[PDB]
Formats: structure tokens, sequence, C-alpha cells
């Protein structure tokens, strides 16, 4: 069937990563102090 | 000296215990709160 004869040649058809960043959440810094040395003087004097 | 104690453990200033207010309803914390030990809730219901 010559009618449905079909040609076809070349052509040029031509067409991750996860963040979030909050404010802030900082825990208790510099763990460290002591009520005795002033009790002590305040109870010394 | 004993009451001079308390106002120094306590840091009663002008303003109350601190950053710490106490009103009818109950504590405003005008600071941060980080606690050591486990703490205990009922609800958190945050306003709308
Ligand atoms: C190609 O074949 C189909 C199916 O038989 C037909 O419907 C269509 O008419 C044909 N095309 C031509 C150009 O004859």
């Amino acid at each position: 069937d010559w009618c449905n004869v079909s040609l076809v040649d070349t052509s040029v058809p031509e067409p991750g990563i996860l963040e979030h960043d909050p404010f802030f959440c900082p825990p208790t810094e510099a763990t460290a102090r002591d009520f005795l040395a002033d009790a002590l003087v305040t109870l010394l004097v | 000296a004993m009451t001079i104690w308390i106002l120094k453990v306590m840091n009663f200033t002008i303003d109350g215990m601190g950053n710490l207010r106490i009103t009818e309803k109950g504590l405003k914390l005008e600071g941060d709160s980080e606690f050591l030990q486990p703490l205990y809730a009922k609800e958190i219901q945050s306003r709308p």
C-alpha cells in the first residue's frame, strides 16, 4: 500500500537537597556556679 | 542578715522575683526556663 508509506529522518528533540533553618534553641550554656562562699561571707559577718 | 540572705537568694529586685512575676491567674515568666528534671503537664493550649 503506497498510501501509508512513512518516511522518518533524524531530528533534534531536546527537552535534590533538604534544608530548613529555625531561629534559635540554645541550652544552658556555662553550667557551673556555687552558693557557699558568699553564704559564708554573709553568715561570717 | 537573714533577710538580706533571702533577698540575695531569691533576687528580690524592684519588680518582683527577678523576671518571674506572680499574678491572679498564675506564673508569668519574663525569662527563659530550662529545667534539669522532667516536668509534668495537663494540656498545652496555645492562644489563637
Ligand atoms: C492507513 O491505514 C489505515 C488503516 O487501514 C487507514 O484507515 C488509512 O486510511 C490509511 N492511510 C492512507 C493514506 O491510505
